[PDB]
């Protein structure tokens, strides 16, 4: 009867369960970028070269 | 009998001629643009209700 | 040991940099954070026993008895009103309120609390919105997906499963979000087109959303639209289960109308006999052209989509806020006015109310809604505390006879069948 | 110039803290923490920097939320080498008695389950007493022990 009674309390609510356990983001917006890694320029050239 | 069967084909022709509508003015905002607008109307020249 | 050297496949990982710090906090972080929220519960369930042990089976002839269980409030958040209430349909136990601001001339930002069943001292996942959130939805396939509603009617997508709890989507002005209050919003069942976000506004425009990457697509369902200036104000939207193309919008002018994906710029039907706005419409459960809708005005009207007006009428002295159908069983809802809920069956009692209480005395009531999983009702009051209301074993359905003709059918078709048998009833009166 | 150098020098210092932090709100316990490790250069100031002494609400929150709830004597954490990292009890000798005997009661108990199947691992462990209730939640890094009276 008391081992009963501790078996009906747990049987209630899991109360170790972790809502979205493991699961990521997943879909998480990203935006696009651009990164300038580096600028190649012709130096004292007469007028400018296209 | 056959007057009756046309009215029941008259709101088929209607329903079927309500989703063109949508779907037409559904394409066309989604061109964005006069010449690919005007390419959609060519298609559908003939298919006007 | 000796085996996993054997088999040099997937090395355990969790490397042993920890937290360190050496003073002012170290560790306290992912591992030891599960014990501390297991014992967190535990502590409450030894002093909530009682309770818990009432709520797991205290067992609540035509009589409802409804007790109220336990009341999740925020001092804080007693100026916000509880609005729009939700459960998310993976886990039954998790359900989240979305706090928002009534009566339009005070305006006070609104926090979204998700309240896990296990812990009811305080919200499972906390959210700050500029503004309070009119409507909150979950999408049915995946319950992290949220669906938030706020004032001037900026649309917010939130992600449960993500630990900074920003929004993972917004509507702004190049976006077409609507004006006014989107007072509701729901998220579309099919998943074939990415994900779509229903959305009514105030002004009376139904928005189609569907999620992309690093932006939004909004697409007009339809436009409210008589000697009148400006777009009809809708309140309220629902979509039948069983066809997704009719959907029913309510309106403030107080005529319900049913409407069409497919046709843009017309109406099925318009149904005349409210003479207020109907804050909440909404399709009756295992039939279809069947729906219940409240109304400002205090009546609470069923109505067939064959015919252009309400099959029956009830009415209430309180003015109704809402009207919700009962999962489990067909021909049975719940409306709560001015500190009052009651809870109708059709068969039970042509008129009479089955059962009629009041759960928090102090504040009105907000809002209603219904659990699918157990015969549960959660109240909104006026202060934002939220009370779950366990209903009596009274009512149930196939109740003539007890496992008679052992029909795993009738369960979905039965009901179908008896709701028709009722409704023909009401016909032969009138 | 000097003191202009200094400066720079000190602005320079406060970038490389920064990175992630990206200056904006003060935030974030894990952020103050790497910075003090890493460059011990500068510290302080930046900006409003919240609470003090408050890297996390949330553990650091949940367990001020457990001690404050009614009808709980405390909760003392116990470090994974017979420690007491946290204690909160009215007296030392009941909280100095519960950080030796509790976890070599655990230790024991723990194996007690392990015995019966070797993949199962304790989760929580709950006694209670005549008088009084004891929750000892067991994790290999840290131990949580909560004593709540029987209501």
């Amino acid at each position: 009867e008391g081992v009963e009674k501790c078996i009906y309390q747990n049987n209630q609510i899991d109360l170790l369960e972790e809502y979205f356990e493991g699961e990521t983001s997943e879909h998480v917006v990203e935006n696009l970028s651009s990164k300038t890694l580096m600028l190649f320029k012709d130096e004292k050239e007469i007028c400018k070269r296209s | 009998k056959f007057d009756d069967d046309f009215y029941e084909f008259r709101s088929k022709i209607k329903e079927l001629e309500r989703r063109l509508a949508s779907v037409i003015t559904q394409g066309f905002d989604d061109y964005d643009t006069i010449y690919g607008r005007f390419k959609l109307l060519d298609n559908f020249e003939g298919l006007l209700t | 040991a000796e085996i996993m050297k054997d088999h040099q496949i997937e090395n355990k990982k969790k490397k042993e940099v920890d937290q360190d710090k050496k003073q002012d906090q170290s560790m306290y972080s992912t591992s030891f954070k599960r014990c501390c929220k297991i014992m967190e519960r535990m502590v409450v369930q030894n002093d909530q026993e009682d309770k818990y042990h009432d709520y797991r089976y205290y067992w609540s002839k035509n009589e409802g008895h409804l007790l109220p269980i336990w009341r999740f409030s925020n001092e804080k958040q007693r100026k916000k009103n509880v609005t729009s209430i939700c459960w998310n349909p993976l886990y039954p136990d998790l359900f989240a309120v979305s706090l928002g601001s009534y009566d339009f001339t005070k305006q006070r930002m609104g926090l979204i609390c998700l309240y896990s069943l296990k812990n009811t001292t305080h919200p499972e996942y906390a959210f700050n919105c500029e503004a309070g959130v009119m409507c909150l939805d979950f999408h049915p396939k995946s319950a992290a997906l949220l669906a938030v509603g706020l004032y001037d009617g900026t649309v917010l997508v939130y992600d449960i499963r993500n630990k900074h709890k920003k929004p993972i989507y917004q509507s702004t002005v190049r976006n077409q979000k609507h004006t006014d209050p989107v007072w509701q919003v729901k998220w579309n069942p099919d998943t074939s087109k990415n994900y779509n976000f229903y959305s009514i506004s105030s002004d009376g425009r139904v928005m189609n959303w569907i999620l992309m990457k690093n932006k939004l697509e909004p697409e007009e369902v339809i436009l409210l639209r008589s000697t009148l200036i400006g777009l009809a104000c809708g309140l309220c939207f629902d979509f039948n289960k069983f066809e997704p193309h009719i959907f029913l919008v309510g309106t403030e002018e107080g005529k319900i109308h049913k409407c069409s994906r497919a046709y843009s710029g017309q109406y099925q039907e318009t149904y005349n006999g409210h003479l207020l706005a109907v804050y909440k419409v909404k399709w009756n459960n295992f039939h279809p052209r069947t729906f219940i809708s409240a109304s400002a005005d205090w009546t609470v009207r069923i109505w067939d989509s064959k015919y252009t007006s309400q099959i029956i009428c009830f009415d209430l002295s309180m003015m109704v806020v809402d009207a919700v159908w009962a999962p489990y069983s067909s021909t049975v809802f719940a409306c709560a006015t001015m500190d009052k809920v009651q809870v109708y069956d059709l068969n039970v009692d042509k008129l009479n109310k089955l059962a009629e209480q009041k759960i928090v005395k102090q504040p009105k009531l907000t809002n209603l809604s219904f659990n699918y999983k157990d015969p549960i009702l959660l109240v909104g009051d006026s202060h934002g505390g939220v009370t779950l209301v366990k209903l009596s074993p009274n009512l149930c359905k196939s109740g003539p006879e007890i496992k008679q003709t052992e029909d795993k059918k009738a369960m979905e078709e039965f009901k179908n069948v008896k709701i028709e048998d009722y409704e023909r009833e009401k016909m032969e009166n009138l | 110039i000097y003191k202009t150098s200094k400066e720079i020098q000190k602005s320079d210092q406060r970038i490389i803290q920064q990175r992630v932090e990206n200056s904006i709100i003060n935030n974030q316990i894990y952020q103050k923490s790497l910075k003090r490790k890493t460059s011990k250069r500068k510290v302080r100031h930046q900006a409003n920097k919240k609470n003090f002494q408050k890297e996390m609400s949330e553990v650091e929150d949940t367990l001020n939320r457990i001690k404050t709830h009614k009808t709980v004597l405390g909760y003392l954490i116990v470090n994974s080498e017979g420690g007491v990292v946290r204690g909160a009890f009215k007296d030392e000798e009941e909280s100095k008695n519960i950080a030796n005997s509790i976890p070599l009661l655990t230790k024991k108990a723990r194996s007690v389950v392990r015995d019966l199947d070797p993949t199962n691992d304790l989760v929580f462990l709950r006694i209670q007493t005549k008088l009084n209730e004891i929750m000892v939640a067991p994790d290999d890094e840290f131990s949580l022990i909560v004593i709540q009276t029987k209501g």
